[PDB]
């Protein structure tokens, strides 16, 4: 009678770069769970904490719906742990997670013919996140501290771009990320 | 030639909707995105929402998300741009730009005509 | 979201010298690759039209006259030869974030 | 850098109604929740209610459930927290708390203001 | 309610020396424990957000322990700059609770 | 290219406990699982259970509860299976198994070891 | 712990005909299966994610099919090579149990 808004952040139209993730909190319904069981569509759908069986179970406090764009050699980082350069600057999962993490390859959309440099992803930073803190601010970078302007000297911009194409391998094709986070915490539904 | 028209301009009056036409030549239609603009008589621009025909669905501006709607007929390769609940500001210029492949676009580079719509009494 | 701010408002030139319109950002807009900022004139009663693409690089289609500058949250257009024709309206256009906003505009009168 | 500024101090009057701030900035406000605690003097805190602006759902506690009624503006980066009908007890310090995963503790905290009612 | 009790509310000890702190649950909390310092000016910060020493942009000197329903935390050598009131937060189960807190003073 | 290698052979009287390493060789260790599938001579293939890497933590098929205890070392990227109580029965080849680069599904091995043997 | 079983354990059929090996399934799975295939002497490799998604790296001649609780894969013709045994695997209970096998012995 009111199914959950699953048909938005799933099949929408331009998911935005893993610098700058969204999340849409859902609540107060009924969560289909069987529109998503395709297994040659997705290619992830690894979950921790929980089973794959959760038709049955109303884990149904909330259920964040973060969503991204990563290259395809690094949607392994989309995990508990697992430093690397889109998971310790980007977006860093807790090591317990009730979570899920679905993913799917989107070559048909995402890259183009000449290019697409549309996608950002921040590969350098003071220092590690914590568990779910995103960072939007674009200022550049110096290894010391001090601001800089670039290109001056060795003190580049924080960001980069996928840059991709149609013509490459499958490791640098876009892969669309979904990522859901069961939060139970003793609540009413 | 890349050739692009809309349709002949109309006025309403406040309280009725209005579908603005978009005809397009001279491409593969579902390779490249349609977007619209508006831009209010000496003001500035600004981005109303683009479609993509080949995904199918569509993206819009946060300060358009109600009161416009997009819609594209594949085969006679027309978008239907459509407002409602329209008022004094909204009357202003409407173009159809052409961008780039879809979720790449940055630069409009084909334009249209341009219709212009005056609410009266 | 961000919004480019436009200097001067309404800038005169002469066919001599040079003209320079300064479309600074709110926030940063470049990346270490690309600059994301992309030009439109307007010659009046008409549709816009593309001059620069990606802050750089030039269209096909251009008298040549028409390159731009800068990096970072500054950024400029530049028209070192100046003639009758190109008395229009100049806008600016960031292309950062999905929404995109245009700039504020600024034009060229000639004596 | 993040910070919370909260609202300075106040002076009230019994059975009115106050209404207090939390300003947030420095991190995404829409994405997380935010919440509310009270501290008498001299005596641990107390969870008053959890508040999620992105959509205006909150959550209370069984003692605090008639007493504050929650509220918050997106744009505006503020959390809003009416307390009502106002006794003698309600004399306290007013602490606004909020951080990213819940479970590995509230990060950012605020300054701290005060209440009273007297005549 | 879960409700959490520092049997001690107060505590003396010299600086340089190691002082512990303790605090117990009423029910198997199932460590999701962290320990919160409030300095006398009114101003709280976190300290470990974890049981066991996940800290979080602090000196080391702290490193909380324990496990099941019985946690502490402890300082190795004493500060003049640390003496604050040090409260026991739950979280695994709403609604969350907070400790008396034990206020900290020189020998 | 992904090379995983075990031990050579082996072979034990009945009884006794045996160790079977697996050195894995070729990516980031730390990123997919470290599987465990069980092959007597002609039959089915008959699971062990996982091993995550950085955690340590384990789930075992309950055919196999007290008989095997997984374990790992991260420093040099070698993967164990410590055999408990075994007797005859268990004489059969027992890989070790890991999921495809870019599938992402738990189950679907997709890169395997040469394979030990037992008695 | 579901099952997945296969009818036949032998099948011969002749170099350039046409196979077809069926494994049923005792409980409902979705989508979620996948296809091995190993020649005595080394490491089964993988042959089917999913129901008829192609394994990068194989020849084209296989295509499973058939989805609910049935399901099968045919080859086109036969070669040197294909003269291993497959096994059937689902992945969408914990137990992630095998079948019991398909030999394809030229006659
Ligand atoms: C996204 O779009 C797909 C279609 O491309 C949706 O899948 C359909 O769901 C409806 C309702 O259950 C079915 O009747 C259709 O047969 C499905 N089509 C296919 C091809 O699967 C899907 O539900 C949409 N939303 C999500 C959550 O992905
Ligand atoms: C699961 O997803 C796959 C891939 O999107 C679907 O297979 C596609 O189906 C459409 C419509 O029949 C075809 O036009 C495509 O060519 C198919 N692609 C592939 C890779 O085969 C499949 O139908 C979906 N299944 C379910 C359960 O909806």
């Amino acid at each position: 009678t009111n199914l959950c808004p699953f048909g938005e952040v799933f099949n929408a139209t331009k998911f935005p770069s893993v610098y700058a993730w969204e999340r849409k909190k859902i609540s107060n319904c009924v969560a289909d769970y069987s529109v998503l069981y395709n297994s040659t569509f997705f290619s992830t759908f690894k979950c921790y904490g929980v089973s794959a069986t959760k038709l049955n179970d109303l884990c149904f406090s909330n259920v964040y719906a973060d969503s991204f764009v990563v290259k395809g050699d690094d949607v392994r980082q989309i995990a508990p742990g697992q430093t690397g350069v889109i998971a310790d600057y980007n977006y860093k999962l807790p090591d317990d997670f009730m979570g899920c993490v679905l993913a799917w390859n989107t070559r048909n959309i995402d890259a183009t013919s000449t290019g697409n440099y549309n996608y950002k992803y921040r590969y350098l930073r003071h220092g590690k996140l914590r568990p779910f803190e995103r960072d939007i601010s674009n200022v550049p970078f110096s290894p010391d501290g001090k601001p800089c302007t670039p290109p001056a000297l060795n003190c580049y911009w924080p960001l980069n771009d996928y840059g991709f194409y149609t013509t490459t391998g499958i490791g640098y094709q876009p892969y669309r990320v979904v990522v859901l986070s069961f939060e139970l915490l003793n609540a009413p539904a | 030639e890349v050739q692009l028209q809309q349709s002949g301009p109309e006025l309403v009056k406040p309280g009725a909707s209005v579908k603005i036409s978009c005809k397009t030549s001279g491409y593969t239609f579902t390779e490249y995105t349609l977007h619209w603009v508006k831009q209010s008589h000496g003001k500035s621009l600004e981005w109303i929402g683009g479609f993509d025909p080949n995904f199918g669905g569509a993206t819009y501006n946060l300060k358009f998300e109600d009161k416009a709607t997009l819609t594209v007929d594949k085969s006679s390769n027309t978008a239907y741009m459509e407002l409602r609940s329209l008022t004094s500001e909204d009357s202003a210029v409407f173009y159809c730009a052409r961008g780039d492949y879809g979720t790449s676009y940055a630069y409009f580079d084909f334009w249209g005509q341009g219709t212009t719509l005056t609410v009266s009494s | 979201d961000i919004v480019l701010t436009q200097s001067p408002a309404s800038l005169a030139v002469s066919l001599g010298q040079r003209a320079a319109i300064s479309c600074r950002a709110s926030q940063s807009v470049s990346t270490s690759s690309h600059n994301y900022v992309h030009w439109y004139q307007q010659r009046p009663g008409q549709p816009p039209k593309l001059l620069i693409k990606y802050a750089s690089n030039l269209e096909c289609g251009v008298p040549a006259r028409f390159s731009g500058s800068g990096s970072g949250t500054d950024f400029t257009l530049n028209i070192h030869p100046v003639e009758e024709e190109d008395s229009a309206a100049y806008y600016c256009q960031h292309s950062w974030e999905i929404p995109y906003t245009f700039g504020g505009g600024t034009k060229l009168e000639i004596k | 850098q993040v910070q919370l500024q909260q609202s300075g101090a106040e002076l009230a009057r019994p059975g009115a109604s106050v209404k207090l701030s939390c300003k947030a900035s420095g991190y995404t406000f829409t994405f997380y929740w935010m919440q509310w605690l009270k501290q008498r003097p001299g005596q641990g805190l107390e969870w008053i209610g959890a508040i999620y602006p992105g959509d205006g759902d909150t959550r209370y506690t069984q003692r605090f459930k008639d007493k504050a009624t929650l509220t918050a503006d997106k744009s505006s980066s503020t959390a809003y927290i009416q307390l009502s009908s106002l006794a003698s007890e309600d004399s306290a310090v007013y602490y606004c708390a909020g951080g990213e995963y819940d479970n590995y503790g509230f990060d950012y905290w605020g300054q701290g203001t005060t209440l009273t009612v007297s005549s | 309610d879960i409700q959490m009790t520092q049997t001690t509310s107060s505590l003396s000890a010299s600086l340089g020396d190691r002082v512990t702190i303790s605090c117990r649950a009423s029910q198997d909390i199932s460590n999701y424990l962290n320990w919160y310092q409030q300095k006398p000016d009114g101003t709280v910060k976190l300290l470990i957000y974890y049981t066991s020493r996940l800290h979080s942009g602090v000196p080391s000197r702290f490193s909380g322990s324990g496990s099941g329903t019985d946690y502490s935390l402890t300082i190795s050598n004493l500060e003049q700059e640390d003496i604050a009131t040090y409260f026991c937060q739950q979280g695994t189960t709403l609604p969350y609770t907070f400790g008396g807190g034990t206020k900290l003073e020189i020998k | 290219e992904i090379q995983l290698q075990q031990s050579g052979p082996e072979l034990v009287a009945p009884g006794a406990s045996v160790k079977v390493s697996c050195k894995a060789s070729g990516y980031a260790f730390t990123s997919y699982n470290m599987y465990w599938v069980r092959q007597s001579h002609g039959k089915s293939l008959e699971w062990i259970g996982y091993i995550v890497p950085y955690n340590g933590g384990t789930t075992y098929n309950q055919e196999f509860k007290g008989k095997a205890t997984l374990t790992v070392d991260k420093s040099s990227n070698t993967a164990y299976i410590h055999l408990n109580s075994l007797t005859s029965e268990d004489s059969a080849v027992y890989y070790c198994a890991k999921e495809g680069t870019y599938y992402g599904y738990d189950g679907v091995l997709a890169d395997w070891g040469q394979g030990t043997l037992v008695t | 712990d579901i099952q997945m079983t296969q009818s036949s354990s032998y099948l011969s059929v002749s170099l350039g005909g046409r196979v077809t090996i069926t494994c049923k399934a005792s409980d409902h799975i979705n989508n979620w299966l996948a296809w091995y295939q190993q020649k005595p002497g080394n490491a089964p490799r993988l042959l089917i994610s999913g129901v008829t998604n192609l394994e990068t790296g194989v020849p084209s001649r296989f295509s499973g099919s058939g989805s609910g609780k049935n399901f099968t894969l045919s080859i086109a013709s036969l070669q040197t090579e294909d003269v291993a045994t497959y096994y059937c695997q689902q992945y969408w209970s914990f137990p992630w149990t095998f079948g019991g096998g398909t030999k394809l012995e030229i006659r």
